[PDB]
This record gives C-alpha cells, sequence and structure tokens, in this order.
RNA sequence: UAAGUCGACAAGAAGAUGGGCUUGGAAGCAGCCAUAAUUUAAAGAUCUCGUAACAGAGCACUUGUUAAAUCUUAAAAGCAU
C-alpha cells in the first residue's frame, strides 16, 4: 500500500541526515532526488523556515509530496515575540495552565488565519471559525489573547 | 428462532421427500418420540434425518420452498431443535447440489501427502488412503471414508470433497490431529484458511 | 461481501421505481478505493417518465460475467450469488498458491 | 480605541516569505467585525462567601414565580418544533437555519462528556 | 414545590424519548422540510472525510461566484449539503404529508403552580402524530398518489440533501455543475480557472455522488426536470416575460 | 487453564461456558477466550 | 422496539495538529500542563494493542444493509450450580 510519512524540514535545506536521512533511506525512495526536488519546491522561503511536508511513497517507490504551511504553533510564538529557548528557537509555556509567554493581539490571528487558508484542502473553511481555531491552540502554548 | 422462520430455497434439482410420522419400538424405553424420515434427493446424492413430529414443514412445491415451524416457541426443546433442524437442512440442500470441501494446508519442511490404494487395509472396495510424511518414524495412512473424494492438486495442499458437511469437516479434523499448528514456526496443518499467531523472537 | 475479485459493473436503472432498490443497495457495498484499483463503473440513471427495466451487470477478473435482474431478486438474494463465484476464486487461488 | 494594536504596527515573524516584509497593521476599521467578537469563547476563602454568596445566594432568589426555579431543562432534550414554516419567506428560513445549527452544537457538546467519561470508566 | 402532574413547558409529552438522537433529528428534518422550497437528493457511496471536505469546498467556491448586488440577504453559505438520516429521514415526509397540527383537542395542562391551564399538543413527535402517519399509511394505493410516495422510492440506502434556502436558479448552475454536470447546460468548471476542482481527491469524490431526485414547493421533481427550474436565467425575468403578451 | 472459584472475563472475547454436562456429571463454568489462552479459567474440581 | 430494538456485516471514524513541555526520540497512546474551540452524517488534544520514534490495526462515535409484531437491556428477590 502507497505509504506516507512526516517530515519537518527547512526551508532549502533538504539532505541526508537526521530529519531527512532516516524518515525516508529506510523505505527505499531516492532520498536525494527527494531534496532535489524540495528545493525547487521551496525557492522563495527564508533560508532554514520549518516546512511540514505529506510525502506519499506510490507502490514501486515512487514518491509525490505536498509541502504545507509552518506549523500554527511556531507561528504564533514566531509572532508572540517570546523569549528564544534552549536550541536557537521560541520555547512555549512548560504549564499553560500558569505560565505566560507572550499575549498576542487579535490582529496577529486574523493574519495567522488567512496564511494557513492559502491552502487548497482548507481553502473552503470559513475564515471566521478559523481565528477561534488558534485561540484554542493558544490556551495550549501558553499566548493570552488581548482584543 | 430467526433462522428457521426464514424460507429455505430449494434450487432446481434438489427434490425434498418428508415421510410420515413413526416410532421405532425400543424395549429399553416405555415411551419413543415420534419423528419425520426426510430425504433430500439431487445430483451428488441423497440424504437423510430424522427429526422430530413437532418441527412442522409446509412444503410448497409451486414456489420451491419449504419452511419450519413448531408447536410451541415457549418450549425450551422445541427452540433449539428448531434452529438445528433449520440448519442442517441448509447444509444438505447446498452439499447434494454444490458439494462440500475443506482445504488442507501443510506448512513445514518435509510435508508431503499422495493419494494411493492400499489394498491391505482397504475396509471397503476401492478406498482412497491418504499418506502423509509429518516427520514421524512411522507412515500415516488413513481411509477416506465411503463417500467422499480426496485429491491432492500440489504436495502440499489437500482438497476433501462429499455431500456431508459433518463427514468432510470431522475427517479433514482427524488429519490434523497429528500435527496441530504451532506458535512458533507455523508449522501443522491448516483447515479452510486457519491461521496461527507466530511469535516475535 | 468480497468485491476483490469482480472487476467492473454497470447499472441502468430508474430511481424512481421501487423495484430499483436492490440495484442501488448493492452499488454501496463497493469499497472507496474500487475505482483507483482498476474497477470500472458506469451507472445510467433512466428518466422518470420512461421507464426500462433495470440492468444489473456484473464481471469477475476471469472473465465470468453476471447478469442479474433487480426487479425480481431482493438484495439479499444478489449477493449471495456474486460472493458464491467469490468463493471458488479464493480458494482456487489458495490451491495454486505455494 | 478598540485594539491595542494601533494602525501600522508591525507583525513580528509572520512572513516566511523572502521577497516580502512582515505584515503591517491596518486600521481596525478594515478589518472584518467578527474578530472583535471572536473572543467570546474563554471560559476563610469559603466563609467570605458564606458571609457574601451565600448570603446574596438567598435573597437574591426572591421566589415569587414558580417556574423561575424549574429545572430550566436544556436545549438538546426539548420536542417544541423548531422555527419552520411553509412558504413563509428568506427571512424566516435564515432564522430557521441558524436554530437548527444550534441545536447541533447542544448535541455536540453533550458527546465530549458521553464520550469522555466512556474513556474515563475505562482507564480508572 | 414542583407538583407530579406539572411538566416543562418546552417538553410537552412525546410519543417516544426526547433525548435520543433518533427523534431529535426528525425535529430537525420536519423544521428543514418546511424551511427549505427547494431541496435535491443525492446518493453518497463511501466517501471519506477529506473527500467530503473536497466537495464541500467547491461548492463554497462555486457558490461565493454569484452576483447578487440588489442588497438581498447574505444567501452565500447557509446552503449546505447535509448527509441525512434516510429512515429517520421518511418519517419526516410521511409527518409533514399526513398530520394536520389543527386537527387537535387542546387540554388542560398543570403548571409548577398545580393551576389548570388549555394546552394544544402539535409537536411533530406527539403521540397524534405518529398515530396520525400510522393510520394514514395503513392504505396501500392512496400513498402513492402523494409527493411522499414520488419520493419513497429514492429514500433508500444512503442520501445527502443540498438544502437551498428558496428557489434561485443562479445558485442552481454554480452548484448542479460541481456535483451533476451535464454540458451543455451546465458544464463543468473549466480547468484554467478551476484547479482545485480537478483534483486527485475532488474528482474522485463526485463519481461517489450521484443525484437522484429533488423537491420543490413540495412537489417531486426527476433528474431531468431539475434542468428546466435551473435552465431559467432567473424567476423574476420569467414572469417579465409573460407580462410582455 | 487457572482453577478459581471465582471466574471472571478478562477481555471482551471471554465467554463463559459450561462444559463436561452429561447424564453422569453436572459439569464446570469455564472461561474461554480465542484472543488470549491465559484467560482460559475452570470453576470447579474433578 | 417497524421512528427497525438486539446481534452481525460494509464503510467512515476528518481538519487546525507531530497540542506545549520533557527527551537521544515522545507524532492521540513514558511523564508534566492545558483540554473555552472548530467543522461534520458523526470524530476523546485520546479508551485498548502496536513502533526506537512514525506508520498501522481496533474503540468511543456515525450512516447504511440484513432483520423480530408478546422475542431489548439492567437491577432486585426466590430456588439451584
Ligand atoms: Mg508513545
Ligand atoms: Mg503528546
Ligand atoms: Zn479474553
Amino acid at each position: 500500500v502507497e505509504q506516507v510519512v512526516k517530515l519537518i524540514v527547512g526551508a532549502g535545506q533538504a539532505s541526508p541526515s537526521p530529519p531527512v536521512g532516516p524518515a525516508l533511506g529506510s523505505k527505499g525512495i531516492k532520498s536525494m532526488d527527494f531534496c532535489k526536488e524540495f528545493n525547487a519546491r521551496t525557492a522563495h522561503i527564508n533560508t532554514g523556515t520549518p516546512m511540514p511536508v505529506r510525502v506519499t511513497v506510490r507502490p514501486d517507490r515512487s514518491f509525490h509530496f505536498d509541502v504545507r504551511t509552518p506549523h500554527t504553533s511556531w507561528l504564533l510564538l514566531n509572532a508572540a515575540e517570546a523569549p528564544i529557548g534552549k536550541g536557537g528557537k521560541r520555547k512555549g509555556a512548560s504549564n499553560p495552565g500558569k505560565e505566560v509567554v507572550g499575549t498576542v493581539s487579535l490582529k496577529h490571528v486574523y493574519e495567522i488565519a488567512k496564511i494557513k487558508q492559502s491552502e487548497l484542502r482548507l481553502s473552503g473553511l470559513p475564515l471566521e471559525g478559523l481565528c477561534r481555531a488558534v485561540i484554542y491552540q493558544a490556551r495550549s502554548i501558553g499566548i493570552n489573547v488581548i482584543p | 428462532s430467526k433462522l428457521g422462520r426464514t424460507p429455505l430455497s430449494i434450487p432446481p434439482g434438489v427434490e425434498i421427500t418428508i415421510g410420515e410420522p413413526f416410532v421405532k419400538r425400543d424395549m429399553t424405553q416405555w415411551k419413543q418420540q415420534p419423528k419425520r424420515k426426510i430425504t433430500v434427493q439431487g445430483p451428488l446424492g441423497q440424504l437423510e434425518m430424522d427429526i422430530p413430529d413437532f418441527i412442522k414443514i409446509d412444503h410448497d412445491a409451486e414456489a420451491r420452498r419449504a419452511t419450519l415451524s413448531v408447536a410451541n416457541r415457549d418450549e425450551k426443546e422445541q427452540r433449539e431443535m428448531w434452529g438445528t433442524t433449520w440448519a442442517y437442512l441448509n447444509r444438505f440442500i447446498m452439499g447434494v447440489s454444490e458439494g462440500h470441501t475443506a482445504v488442507l494446508r501443510l506448512v513445514g519442511i518435509g510435508y508431503r501427502a499422495t493419494i494411493d490404494t492400499r489394498p491391505e487395509k482397504e475396509e471397503y472396495p476401492g478406498q482412497q488412503f491418504v499418506c502423509l510424511k509429518l516427520g514421524f518414524s512411522h507412515p500415516v495412512e488413513m481411509g477416506v471414508p465411503k463417500g467422499m473424494k480426496a485429491s491432492t492438486p500440489q504436495p502440499t495442499r489437500i482438497l476433501l470433497e462429499g455431500i456431508n458437511r459433518e463427514q468432510v469437516m470431522t475427517f479433514a479434523a482427524d488429519i490434523r490431529r497429528w500435527r496441530v499448528p504451532e506458535p512458533y514456526k507455523g508449522k501443522g496443518i491448516f483447515v479452510n484458511g486457519e491461521t496461527i499467531k507466530l511469535k516475535q523472537k | 461481501m468480497l468485491t476483490r475479485f469482480i472487476t467492473d459493473v454497470s447499472t441502468r436503472f430508474n430511481p424512481f421505481s421501487a423495484k430499483a432498490k436492490a440495484a442501488r443497495l448493492f452499488l454501496s457495498f463497493l469499497p472507496p478505493n474500487a475505482r483507483s484499483n482498476g474497477m470500472n463503473i458506469t451507472t445510467q440513471l433512466l428518466p422518470r417518465n420512461s421507464t426500462e427495466t433495470p440492468l444489473l451487470y456484473v464481471k469477475f477478473k476471469d472473465g465470468k460475467e453476471m447478469n442479474l435482474d433487480v426487479e425480481n431478486m431482493g438484495i439479499k438474494s444478489i449477493v449471495e450469488e456474486v460472493d458464491r463465484h467469490s468463493r471458488i476464486l479464493q480458494k482456487q487461488a489458495d490451491l495454486n498458491d505455494g | 480605541a478598540i485594539s491595542s494594536c494601533p494602525a501600522g504596527t508591525k507583525l513580528n515573524g509572520l512572513n516566511y516569505f523572502k521577497n516580502k516584509a512582515d505584515p503591517v497593521a491596518l486600521p481596525d476599521e478594515e478589518y472584518p467585525e467578527w474578530l472583535w467578537r471572536c473572543l467570546e469563547v474563554q471560559k476563610k476563602q469559603r466563609r467570605l462567601a458564606m458571609k457574601r454568596a451565600r448570603a446574596q445566594e438567598a435573597k437574591i432568589l426572591a421566589s415569587g414565580d414558580l417556574e423561575a426555579l424549574a429545572p430550566k431543562i436544556p436545549l438538546q432534550k426539548q420536542s417544541v418544533n423548531l422555527p419552520g414554516a411553509v412558504n413563509g419567506g428568506v427571512q424566516d428560513a435564515v432564522l430557521a437555519d441558524e436554530k437548527r445549527e444550534e441545536l447541533r452544537k447542544a448535541m455536540r457538546k453533550e458527546r465530549k462528556a458521553k464520550i469522555k467519561e466512556s474513556n474515563y470508566l475505562k482507564a480508572m | 414545590r414542583l407538583p407530579d402532574d406539572y411538566v416543562p413547558p418546552t417538553q410537552p409529552p412525546s410519543a417516544r424519548p426526547v433525548d435520543t438522537r433518533k427523534s431529535q433529528l426528525l425535529r430537525t428534518y420536519t423544521s428543514m422540510l418546511r424551511s427549505t422550497p427547494l431541496m435535491l437528493i443525492f446518493q453518497h457511496n463511501n466517501l471519506t472525510a477529506i473527500e467530503w471536505a473536497a466537495i464541500r469546498r467547491e461548492l463554497s467556491l462555486a457558490l461565493s461566484n454569484v452576483p447578487v448586488p440588489e442588497g438581498a440577504p447574505d444567501i452565500t453559505s447557509k446552503i449546505h449539503l447535509q448527509v441525512v438520516r434516510t429512515r429517520i429521514f421518511d418519517v419526516a415526509l410521511k409527518t409533514v404529508e399526513f398530520f394536520d397540527p389543527s386537527t387537535v383537542e387542546p387540554t388542560t395542562a398543570t403548571t409548577a403552580t398545580g393551576t389548570k391551564v388549555p394546552a394544544t399538543y402539535n409537536h411533530d413527535l406527539s403521540k397524534h402524530a405518529w398515530k396520525a402517519v400510522k393510520e394514514a399509511t395503513k392504505n396501500t394505493e392512496a400513498v402513492e398518489k402523494t409527493v411522499y410516495g414520488q419520493l419513497a422510492p429514492l429514500l433508500v440506502g444512503p442520501v445527502a440533501i443540498l438544502t437551498l434556502p428558496s428557489v434561485s436558479p443562479a445558485h442552481l448552475g454554480a452548484a448542479l455543475s460541481v456535483l451533476a454536470p451535464s454540458p451543455p447546460a451546465f458544464p463543468a468548471p473549466s480547468r484554467k480557472k478551476n484547479p482545485g476542482y480537478y483534483d486527485l481527491t475532488c474528482q474522485s469524490g463526485l463519481q461517489k455522488l450521484l443525484l437522484v431526485g429533488g423537491r420543490i414547493e413540495g412537489k417531486a421533481f426527476d433528474y431531468d426536470g431539475i434542468k428546466w427550474v435551473g435552465g431559467i436565467e432567473n424567476g423574476i425575468e420569467g414572469l417579465r416575460a409573460q407580462l410582455v403578451h | 487453564m487457572k482453577v478459581h472459584s471465582a471466574i471472571k472475563k478478562r477481555c471482551e472475547h471471554c465467554k463463559v461456558v459450561r462444559r463436561k454436562a452429561n447424564k453422569r456429571q453436572n459439569g464446570y463454568l469455564y472461561i474461554i477466550c480465542p484472543a488470549n489462552p491465559r484467560h482460559k479459567q475452570r470453576q470447579g474440581y474433578r
């Protein structure tokens, strides 16, 4: 059966490595071939930006993938101006119940919802309900919402 | 019984003959319960059974159907035999028309099977003896009951055939009794797609 | 029901006719992946004014071409005759497998 | 004067494209209306309540009408016909389709507890 | 305190349990069969979630390109391709057809105060509706003459419905081409302008949908007849043509 | 097989049956399980 | 409980999203915190297996088919095993 794998890789950083090497090198497809195509797919994004991928490995090891917008968590934190944590990246609240890394305004939400609406599979969802989907995730990453 | 109410479709060629209530005298019992001799004849053969009298069969030939009914649904004895008598007729009808089959798969290194004659131990003239090499010092031979046909398309595959399902499956269980599937390598005799979960080690 | 051994089925019926019941029910049992797997299917819908007898065509991967009338047979009577032939193909495959 | 971020504010880190700058905050009026309403979903110490809360508890009752303290059946257990009328018009029709979607949430909310609780009874 | 005879005002005696999804879903369809003049009945065949979302995504796009500059209500989002419970949805039609609420005798109703207040039970989940429906259905041929009889054969197996707040021919051509295209009348969207419609998943979903029939202004309609309705450019315009004569 | 005085089902596939009951003995209550053979139980001694 | 009970079978069981933290790794399913939402015929930031981690197979839940006209499920009590 045509298998699928989830991967988070940099913008234009596709190479045999922990993120890409073992994720696909074990099935049988040409890992180096994928990195050649992913680079062409991502030629307008800042180098190093994380980009989730869903590569569908058809039988005979013929793969076709569809790059997806950055994670919502990475956007809220990147936009919340939260303090940088160990590892060269922002970290969310360990216990969102009390701790608060930042407070994103609704004006940011309306922009975080559109960038997530550019996807076709999510192009039909009404934008209104999409602002409340991230607000429901802000409570999980210790981010407050200021009107 | 939701199965006893379901009519029994009699396919073309099958003929059901319902006898009359009879009581075979028994000196060891003071009262024998009457039964009904039901014959199911067709292309492949003829099967007969004796059902209790309280089971009523309204054999309507114009539509080629036969429904069962009991005299009292509240009796535990009548509810049970109502469904059992129906399941047996369904097997009889589908056994004399098409026939029942059982496939045995012999897994393991050195497991074979052949179908040849053994005139020395023949219970009846021309009895077929299934010979099995199952890693035993002695050869395993079993005579197919009268009325069955055993074949071997491949060395590691047996095919039993017969009009009586109980006789076919009972014989398939006797051959499997020599090598029951083990859970470590799958070696054994599997009947009708039977499987066994293996150990990871 | 097993649709693995079924290659292609063609149905022509009238929806407003109560006799086309079994035709529509049979169409539902087909799995989701029957299309991409290569099983061709073409469903024709007849007008309500003119009513032609429903036609249910079936064909397996072994050349068998089944054609059962929908008006006379019920949905329960259609599946048994379908899986019946699908039962011999499975055991025949096993007998030839290995 | 309803937004904390005024117009022109630069939304930090919301543009991952190379040849582009981060979005800039637009006027509050240009924004849609529902945004100012999407935040509608955010929901001795007892001796103090005993003398203050439980005090206000009793006198707030004002038991004049019995129905006022009735069980107040929820929306997911009623049997009154929904506001649906034949050839009534587009307005009532639209308003009629709003309650059908409201009752949807009522049943939806009840499935979480019924699904969560049953999951709790299996992981005791 | 509350007496024994008292019953809540918004929970009259029903013919069967109310909290159950069986009856609670019947009340929805009955109001849907009154507020929605135009309805199309489909038949889905094992559609996955991602496929359903794709079919509902195109309608949101095709229905968003309808010209409505007349200040008319925002009729672009109350149109939904909804899956219905065929069994209960079938009882809904019987209720709307063979039940007249004006044939109920009001009876005294005891409130929390114990006083008797006259009340009438007309809710569709009432024992009278259940009783009127059964007896009315006892007749075999008289039922076939009704609209219900002309639609019962369609309510077999799984069915999905497209509810439109009212008859708008412009909205049909935008929704009929995305679910049951038939050129040149209702041509499918162009690939050079709607590349999402011709997607592997969206294309694999429409093949499982089959437009069976429709119901307009409480009148049965066949797939061929729906085209005639949708063929009209506009309802108000059609009336003007007759006035010129 | 574990002979207990209080036999109980341990999963969804465990079934309670009374076997070895005939014209000579009353039999025992069993807990048969085709999934896990460790769920086999018996009530009463021979 | 014919508004189809009960059982089985067929398919579905989504999406924001690998929630945040932790960790060599923690993607519903080691542990910690949160668990207002959203869209659906329905879909727990996850009830039981599974993976180094994914994947995958089930469940809750949902529609459909088969199908009962005294025939569903539970509790209590009496006598028995
Ligand atoms: Mg884990
Ligand atoms: Mg986790
Ligand atoms: Zn068990």
